[PDB]
């Protein structure tokens, strides 16, 4: 049976299209996405959640956002810019970027072919766990402005993992897919996917025509997302913590770390809930830090972030020569637009129009990938 | 006026407690290796060299305590609920005073 997999930057997602339905599937943890992550350790090579939770014990051998290097030039200009914010070693190798590290006591180098195919064996497992068969076949998204080495790094990727690539499509077009967006009526339709997910904000705009898909327009920041909107909570309960306590607990990073934990529950708990409590008993000196924040706030400060969203849509909308108004369905993909405040910028840009959303945000492109694998199977 | 609600809390933390007398007992293991091999016959450099290979040993024990301190971060328990207040006060502190012993071992290892 065919498989549709999402290659994520920080997460992956694997669905299968059973019984006329589709079906993400959990991974040996229970979760329905799993982290692009490969860590190498003294002993063993560990993927996705494994890898994950060992971050913090071996930061410098644990390797993800591998998708960011992947079919680029070592002085590529992107490389060269988000290596400087990697715990782990990115080295040239006659123009080529591998990531350098220690694995079982000795040093070893890999290309982002190979990680990323090791997170894609992953999948594989993951998918064959589940179907108790085995996995051969399967449809691999990339964003939709990655170019033609991107694209063979990727199928290479696939391939290495022992996996039959039938065809790499864009994520927009797999999240389109998904809502059926290719089987509705009239004719020409113009479709924009907001993708803010993972830590990369993506902006498509598509037009079907008898189901063919042509991708007029991409606008984007690369590195955007939850995190940064984590971060500003964070901010703002270090800033509270100094008024009421006068102690700063900044440079303590267990006590950054309990803070910015609850942060991000906090935050999904406000995107279905007008406020949220955090209670942490002896955070910093032995003081219990009992607060709450309401969404309001937690919009407040991350006003700009928020807004910023709508440059790439605008640029969008004008590289795709099209206005506002031309665009026939809006569909949200990524965890992030899970956030009402970032829903109303957007619906009420397009002056009320409604949005595709009862898909999981999260699997929408493993979704529409998994529909395509079983169509082309 | 203890209800019955104070009572799902209460086993949440025995169970946290439980998870963190797992842990303590790998720390006690991991101290016996560290007293065994200061008072090996190693040779002062492969000596040095089986400590610092504890060193993965005690960041792994140093997460599973904040993976706890993270869980018992999750939960939110009303004023009246005194016993299970008192009951994750206790637990942090514990959990803290355990991370300090594993920084103490941090500092014995690797040089310091």
């Amino acid at each position: 049976p065919a498989v549709g997999i999402d290659l994520g930057t920080t997460y992956s997602c694997v669905g299968v299209f059973q019984h006329g339905k589709v079906e993400i599937i959990a991974n040996d943890q229970g979760n329905r996405t799993t982290p692009s992550y490969v860590a190498f350790t003294d002993t063993e090579r560990l993927i996705g959640d494994a890898a994950k939770n060992q971050v913090a014990m071996n930061p410098t051998n644990t390797v993800f956002d591998a998708k960011r290097l992947i079919g680029r030039r070592f002085d590529d200009a992107v490389v060269q810019s988000d290596m400087k914010h990697w715990p782990f070693m990115v080295v040239n190798d006659a123009g080529r970027p591998k990531v350098q590290v220690e694995y079982k006591g000795e040093t070893k180098s890999f290309y982002p072919e190979e990680v990323s195919s090791m997170v894609l064996t992953k999948m594989k497992e993951i998918a064959e766990a589940y179907l108790g068969k085995t996995v051969t076949n399967a449809v691999v998204t990339v964003p939709a402005y990655f170019n033609d080495s991107q694209r063979q790094a990727t199928k290479d990727a696939g391939t290495i993992a022992g996996l039959n690539v039938l065809r790499i499509i864009n994520e927009p077009t797999a999240a389109a897919i998904a809502y059926g967006l290719d089987k509705k009526v009239g004719a020409e339709r113009n479709v924009l996917i907001f993708d803010l997910g993972g830590g990369t904000f993506d902006v498509s705009i598509l037009t079907i025509e008898d189901g063919i898909f042509e991708v007029k327009s991409t606008a984007g920041d690369t590195h955007l997302g939850g995190e940064d909107f984590d971060n500003r909570m964070v901010n703002h309960f270090i800033a509270e913590f100094k008024r009421k306590h006068k102690k700063d607990i900044s440079e303590n990073k267990r006590a950054v770390r309990r803070l910015r934990t609850a942060c991000e529950r906090a935050k999904r708990t406000l995107s279905s809930s007008t406020q949220a409590s955090i209670e942490i008993d002896s955070l910093y000196e032995g003081i219990d830090f009992y607060t709450s924040i309401t969404r309001a706030r937690f919009e407040e400060l991350n006003a700009d972030l928020f807004r910023g969203t709508l440059d790439p849509v605008e640029k969008a909308l004008r590289d795709a020569k099209l206005d506002k108004s031309q665009i026939h369905d809006i569909v949200l993909v990524g965890g992030s637009t899970r956030i009402p405040k970032i829903q109303k910028l957007l619906q009420d840009f397009f002056n009320g129009k409604e949005l595709n959303k009862s898909i999981n945000p999260d699997e929408a492109v493993a979704y529409g990938a998994a529909v395509q694998a079983a169509i082309l199977s | 006026g203890n209800s019955p609600q104070e009572e799902v809390e209460l086993k949440k933390l025995k169970h946290l407690e439980k998870s963190v007398e797992k842990i303590a007992d790998q720390l006690e293991e991991l101290n016996k290796e560290l007293t065994g091999i200061q008072q090996g016959f190693l040779p002062k450099d492969l000596q040095a060299e089986a400590l610092c290979k504890l060193d993965r040993r005690v960041k792994a024990t140093i997460e599973q305590f904040m993976k706890i301190l993270e869980e018992i971060d999750t939960l939110i328990l009303p004023e009246n609920f005194k016993d299970s207040r008192l009951k994750r006060k206790g637990l942090v502190k514990k959990v803290q005073a355990f991370l300090a012993e594993c920084d103490t071992v941090e500092q014995n290892i690797c040089q310091e």
